[PDB]
C-alpha cells in the first residue's frame, strides 16, 4: 500500500541522520523499492579492502514482509551462496515489522566479521571455516582481490568519499555567506601564526569587508560570479555591454562545437541571474538566488564552459603554457569543463579575457613582509572586482 | 605536530609531522605505513585540495586537524 | 504509451481472477513493466520439484510488441539456452496483440512437459533428447537439484503458499465480524460431535453473544484489541488510566532498546484507535475502523511489541518457563515480535500484566463433562473482557 | 474418515484417517507416501496452525475437509 | 518427598507426592488442588517439557525443586 | 531530482532526431533512469557482426555526475574488464555536465574500432594487443561468435533495424495524409518511366483525388479503415447496418476462441471511431483521429483480428488456397494476426466478406496498355470504396 | 482434357485446354474468359504454386481436378 | 543503374544493376559479395516489402535510391 | 647567454643570466624586473615544470628560447 512507500522514507531518514561509514545504502534513482548498498570489507577480516555491492528489493507491502537482499558481488562466506543470497534469518523466519534496514545491513556487516559456520548456506565453506582456517582466509582474500577489489567498483566508493566530504563541508560553509567585516579572519587563525595575522592586518589596510565561498573546488568561479554580478548592480552601460557578450557567448560556443540543447540549460540560469541584476534587486535577493544549490551550480557550470570556450579559441596563445604534455582541449576536458576540479592562473586569465573584464586578486601566503600582493588582470585595467587568494581557496573582498 | 588523516575505509591514521613539513613529505610518511604510493595519493583539508610542494603552515592545518586521503587509483 | 501501462493492469486482473497454480507471475514493487514469475517443474518430468524463476520486461509500447521473457534460473532444455532465453516463437515471430501473458507462460509450462527438439536453441540438448533419453532425464534432474532445488529460492514459493492461504481465509472470514448470538456455533459443528454441542449448550449458559476473528495467526491479539477497546467505551476512569499507560509504553519500549521511528507508526494507530474510544464512537464505527486492514494490522503489531517489551522487562520471571532452550529475547524474536506467529499462554499473561488489565478466557475442547473452563488472568481480578478458546483459535464472547 | 491435504506443488493428496487420530499420526501417514519427515511437515486447517499432539475431532476437521501442508524446510 | 509448582499467573502452588509417580497422576493432583484438568496442562522442569507416561525419578526431579506450569493455549 | 528526469528527456530527444545506426539506446519501459543500448561490432574489426548489449543507470542528480554504463555482454577488449565495466574516463574523471549520452556511446563505438592499450582495464589483453595481433583478433572473434553472435540476441538488433526504418519512414510519411489531387503522382515518378505515366494518365481518367497511407506493412488495413469509415458519413442505413455487425463481431470472435479482455481494448477503439461517424464529424476530424498513433494502430489490430476470425470461420473455403503447407490457423498466426505483416488477396477478400461490404481495387504495375485493372470484391457489388494498388503498397482513390 | 479453376470471390470458372500446355497460355485463357491479366495471376494446385515455364502434365495436374486462383495482391 | 543497400551493421554496400533487373537478381548480386543466401535475405525500399519476382522499375526505385537489407535468419 | 620569458597576461619579459644558474636566482631576477615573488612563481620550459634546485644547463635550456611563466594560483 501507500503506507509502504510512506515507511521507506522514514527508514531512509533514519539511515540519513547517522551515516554508517562501512555499511550504507540508498534508492536507485526514481525507484524507492529498489535500493543498492555498498559494503566495505571490515578490517581484520580476509574481506578487508574489497567493496561488496548488494541489491535490495522491498515488498509491495512493507514492513509486514522482509526485504529481499542479495550480494551482486561474488564472495566467499559459509552463509552467502555463490548465487548471491544471504543465510541471515532475520530476512526469513525471524523478521519483525519493528526492524529498520539499518538493523539488517549492520547485521550483515556483523556477519562478515564473524561468520556463522553452524547454519551454512554452503556446507563446504563452513567445513573449511571450522577446520582449516588459513585456506579459508587466503581463498576469501583472492575472492576479494579479483571480484571485489577489481577496478571500477572502487570508483563508486571513492565517489562516496567525495560526497561524504563536501556535504559536511557544506554543513559548515554555505555557498555564498553574508557580507562580514574581515576582522573575523583574525579569529580563524592561530596565535603561533603571527605572520598570517600580519598579512591580515595588512588586509584590513585595503579592504573593509569579506564574503566567503564554500570550498567545493568551484571556489573561484562561485566568487567571480557573485562579485561581478553585484558589481553590475551599479554601472548600467557595463551591465548592458555585459549582457550582450553573454547572449553572443551561447552560439559562440555552439559554433565552437558544443552541443546546444545541453548548454542552453546553463545559459538560461546565467541570463536569469543577469535578469535580476538588470532589473535591480537588492544585493541580498541576489545572494538568496546564489545560495540556491541548482541556480548557483548551473552558473558555475557555464563559467567553466566559457573558460573552456575561450581556451579552445586561443589555443596557440596557451598550448605551450600548459603544464605537462596535454593539448588545450585535453586540458579543458581534464582540468576545466568538469565540476569541482581546481582552478588555476590560466583559468582566471581565460575567463577574464573571455568576458572582457578586469579582476583584482589579493595573494597572501607566507611572504616575509606584511605584503599581500595585488594582481590586476589583465594588467592596468582598473578593477571594480576584488578577490582574496588564501592557498587552495578563493573568497571576495570589499573596499 | 600531530595530525589525523581519515581514509576511504573509514579508518583513521595518525601522523607525526612538523607544521613546516611538505605535503610531499606527508604523503611520503603515509606511504611509509600503508604503502600507498604518493603518486596514487591525494589529500584534502577542509574542502581544500592539497599541493605536493606546499607546507602545512601554508594551508593553516594546525596540530590536531583532520584531513582526508582520497586515492586516485590510476583510472580505466 | 499510457495505453501500455493501462493494458498491463488488465492482464494482471486476468491473471488475478484465476490463479494458475504452477505458473504464476507479478510485478516487482513499483515497476509495472518489470515482472517476475515463479514456475514449478511439472510432475512426470525431470524438472519436477525444482523452482524456476524468470524475469519479464514489457515493451514501452504494449501490446504491439512481445514481452521479453527469460529464465533467471539455469535449466536443461533444448529450447532454453544456458544463457537463459527461450526459443518459443510466440515471443518473436508469431506474436499477436490479442495474447495475454497468461498464454505465454502457460505455453512455457507446456514447453516443459513437452519439449521441442526440432527447433532447438541448443542443438546438443535437442540431440540428447532425440537419441538417449535417460541421459537427458538424469541431467535435467541434477540441473534441477543444484540450480532450481537449492535452498533459499524455496522460501518465496513457501511464502506464496501462505499468501494463497490466508487471503482465501480472508475471503471467508473478515477481520472482525459482527456481533452475533452464539447459537450460530451449533451450525458450525457436526451431528456426530455431541460432546462439542454439549460444550456449546453450556456456553449458551454463560454468554449471550459472540464475535469472530479471522484465523490469520493473530487471532488472540485481534480479539484482545477489539474487546478491550469497546470495554473502555463505558468506564471513563479506566479509559483515562489506560490511555496514560499507553503513552508511557512508547518511550518505555524505546528506553528498552526498540528503535523509536519505526514503532512510532504503530503507536499512533494504537492512540488513534483509543482516540475514537475517548470521544465515544458507537461500537460499529470502531468495528469499521478495525476491519480496515492496515489500521487493524498496525494495532496487532504494536500489541506483539508490547508483549515482547514486558517479556524482556521481566526476563527472570519467565526464562525457565520457556519451552525449549531459548532465551527470553530469542523467544521474543522467534515467537512474539513477528506477524502471524501463534500466541500461547505466556503471550496472554505477558500482555495482560503489561497493560495491567484482567481477561477471562473460556476453554472448550474435549473435556468429558459439559465443562467449559473459565480462566481469569491474573487471578481473582473480575474480568470485564471475555474471550473463547477453541483449539487453535480465539474469538470473543459477550455476557 | 477421509480428508484432503493440499501441498506446495498445487497437487492434492487424499488420506484415510479416523477423526480420533493424532496430528502426529497424520503427518506420519503423509510421510508414508511422500517421505517428507514429520519433522519438516507443518499442517494448517482453515487458518489454524495444527499441533502435533492433538486430534482431528479437536480442531473440528470433519470428513471431506481440506487442510494445507506447509513444509518448514530446516532453514539457512 | 514432595515438590513445588509455579504458575505465571503470579501464584505458587505446592503439592504432596512420591518420587516414583508418573506425570499423569501429578497433573491430576494439581487438578484437585486448583481444578484445571490434565488435558489442558503442560509442565516444564527447568527447560524441558515432561511426558505423561514417564515417572518423577525417571526425569529425576529431586524432591526439593520446582517445576513450572503452563496451560496449553496454542492458537492462531 | 526533477531537473534530472527533465534532462534525460532532452537527451532522448537528441538521440531521437538522429539515429546513430550502429550505436543506439533507450529507456526500459517505465524507468527513465534505466537505459539499455545495443551496439553492433563495427566492420573491419574482430567484433563485427556480433551484437553487444549494455546497461545504463543515471545518477539521481543528472547531469552533475556521469552515468554508470556497463556491457552486459562479455567481450575481449583491453579497456573492458571481463566483469563488464568500461575503462573510458569521460565516465569517471573527465566527465562534464555539457556531455550527452550520445557523446558517451559514440565514444565507445570509437573505443571498439580503436582500442586503448596504454590505459588497460585488463593488462593481459593490452599486452596481447601491443605484441601479437593475430591472437588478439582471433580471440575477439570467438568471443564474438559465442557470446555476442549467439542466437536470440540477434533478434533485438534486427528488431532495432525495423524500428530504425519505419520511424524514419514515419518521418516522411504520415499515417493518413490529406486529400490531394492525384496529379502529384506524376512528380513521384521518373521521365524514363513513361509506362507508369501512362498508367497515371489513365488514372486521372477515373479518379479525381488520392489519399496516401504510410508504408508500415499495414498499408491495406489503414486505407480500408479510413475509406470505409468516411464512406458511412453519408449512408445512414449502411452506417447502422455496419455498427450492428461490428457489435456482433466481438462476441463472435470470443465465441470463436479469442480471449475477450484483450480484444475488448481494440473493439472500443473501433466502436468509438464508428461513434464519430454515427454523430457526423467533418472528414478532417476523423482524419485527425486517424493520425493518432494509438487510435489508428488499435484499429488496424482489430481489422487483422477480424480477417483472422472470418478465415478461421471459413477454414474449408480457404485451406487449399493457402500458399505453402500451412493450415488456416497457422496462416493466421503467421501472416495475419501479427502487426506490420504484409496483406495479400486472401486478406482483402476475407475482411470484405467478414464485414459484408464491397471494395474496388485499382491495380497498376507494368501492364502493356494504359490499362489499370479494376477489381470489385466480391464481384458485381457496386463499390463505394476505392483503393489503389501500387506494387507493395496500398492507398485510396476518390471519384 | 480440361480442368477447373476456383476463385475465392465465390466463383468457379472453367476452361478448356490440353495436358501438355505450359502455365502461361493457361493464365492467358483465364485472361480471355475473365479478363484479369497473367502478370496479376497466381495459381496453386492443392498447396503448391505453379511456375510459368512448366507444363500441365509437368506438374501432373490430372484433368479432372481443380486448381485455385489468387491475384498477386501483396502489399504493405 | 547504381543503388545503395544499407545493412544491419550500419555499413552500406553499393551495387550495379539495371532498373529492369529482378529483386531475385539483386539478392543474388548481394549474395555474390557477403555470401548471405537470398534465402536469408529480405529487402525493404521506403517502407515497402520487396518481392523476389518483381523488377526495380516496378517499385519505383531509381538510380541512387537507398533500400535496407533485413536478414531473416531462419528462426528458433 | 640570456633567455626570454612569456606571461599569459599578454606580456613578454626578458632577462639576463648565465647558463649555469639555478632556477631560484632566475625567479629572483624576474622578481626584480617585475616584482612577483619566487614563492608565487611557477615556470615551464615547453611542457615541463622546472625545479628550484636544478640549474639552467641542467635542464638544457639553450640560451635562445623561451620559458613560460605562470603564478601559483591553485584554489577551490
Amino acid at each position: 500500500g501507500a503506507m509502504a512507500l510512506k515507511r521507506i522514507h522514514k527508514e531512509l531518514n533514519d539511515l540519513a541522520r547517522d551515516p554508517p561509514a562501512q555499511c550504507s545504502a540508498g534508492p536507485v534513482g526514481d525507484d524507492m523499492f529498489h535500493w543498492q548498498a555498498t559494503i566495505m570489507g571490515p578490517n581484520d577480516s580476509p574481506y578487508q579492502g574489497g567493496v561488496f555491492f548488494l541489491t535490495i528489493h522491498f515488498p509491495t507491502d512493507y514492513p509486514f514482509k522482509p526485504p529481499k537482499v542479495a550480494f551482486t558481488t561474488r564472495i566467499y562466506h559459509p552463509n552467502i551462496n555463490s548465487n548471491g543470497s544471504i543465510s541471515l534469518d532475520i530476512l526469513r523466519s525471524q523478521w519483525s515489522p519493528a526492524l529498520t534496514i539499518s538493523k539488517v545491513l549492520l547485521s550483515i556487516c556483523s556477519l562478515l566479521c564473524d561468520p556463522n559456520p553452524d547454519d551454512p548456506l554452503v556446507p563446504e565453506i563452513a567445513r573449511i571455516y571450522k577446520t582449516d582456517r588459513e585456506k579459508y582466509n587466503r581463498i576469501a582474500r583472492e575472492w576479494t582481490q579479483k571480484y571485489a577489489m577489481g577496478g571500477s567498483a572502487y570508483d563508486e566508493a571513492i565517489m562516496a568519499q567525495q560526497d561524504r566530504i563536501q556535504q559536511e563541508i557544506a554543513v559548515q560553509n554555505p555557498l555564498v555567506s553574508e557580507r562580514l567585516e574581515l576582522s573575523v579572519l583574525y579569529k580563524e587563525y592561530a596565535e603561533d601564526d603571527n605572520i598570517y595575522q600580519q598579512k591580515i592586518k595588512d588586509l584590513h589596510k585595503k579592504y573593509s569587508y569579506i564574503r566567503k565561498t564554500r570550498p567545493d573546488g568551484n571556489s573561484f568561479y562561485r566568487a567571480f560570479g557573485f562579485s561581478h554580478l553585484e558589481a553590475l548592480l551599479d554601472d548600467s552601460k557595463e551591465l548592458q555591454r555585459f549582457k550582450a557578450v553573454s547572449a553572443k557567448s551561447k552560439e559562440d560556443l555552439v559554433s565552437q562545437g558544443f552541443t546546444e540543447f545541453t548548454i542552453e540549460d546553463f545559459h538560461n540560469t546565467f541570463m536569469d541571474l543577469i535578469e535580476q541584476v538588470e532589473k535591480q534587486t537588492s544585493v541580498a535577493d541576489l545572494l538568496a538566488s546564489f545560495n540556491d544549490q541548482s541556480t548557483s551550480d548551473y552558473l558555475v557550470v557555464y563559467l567553466r564552459l566559457l573558460t573552456s570556450g575561450y581556451l579552445q579559441r586561443e589555443s596557440k596563445f596557451f598550448e605551450h603554457f600548459i603544464e605537462g604534455g596535454r593539448t588545450v582541449k585535453e586540458f579543458c576536458q581534464q582540468e576545466v569543463e568538469p565540476m569541482c576540479k581546481e582552478s588555476d592562473h590560466i583559468h582566471i586569465i581565460a575567463l577574464a579575457q573571455a568576458l572582457s573584464v578586469s579582476i583584482q586578486v589579493e595573494y597572501m601566503d607566507r611572504g616575509e613582509g606584511g605584503t599581500t600582493n595585488p594582481h590586476i588582470f589583465p594588467e592596468g585595467s582598473e578593477p571594480k572586482v576584488y578577490l582574496l587568494y588564501r592557498p587552495g581557496h578563493y573568497d571576495i573582498l570589499y573596499k | 605536530m600531530q595530525i589525523f588523516v581519515k581514509t576511504l575505509t573509514g579508518k583513521t591514521i595518525t601522523l607525526e609531522v612538523e607544521p613546516s613539513d611538505t605535503i610531499e613529505n606527508v604523503k611520503a610518511k603515509i606511504q611509509d605505513k600503508e604503502g600507498i604510493p604518493p603518486d596514487q595519493q591525494r589529500l584534502i583539508f577542509a574542502g581544500k585540495q592539497l599541493e605536493d610542494g606546499r607546507t602545512l603552515s601554508d594551508y593553516n592545518i594546525q596540530k590536531e586537524s583532520t584531513l582526508h586521503l582520497v586515492l586516485r587509483l590510476r583510472g580505466g
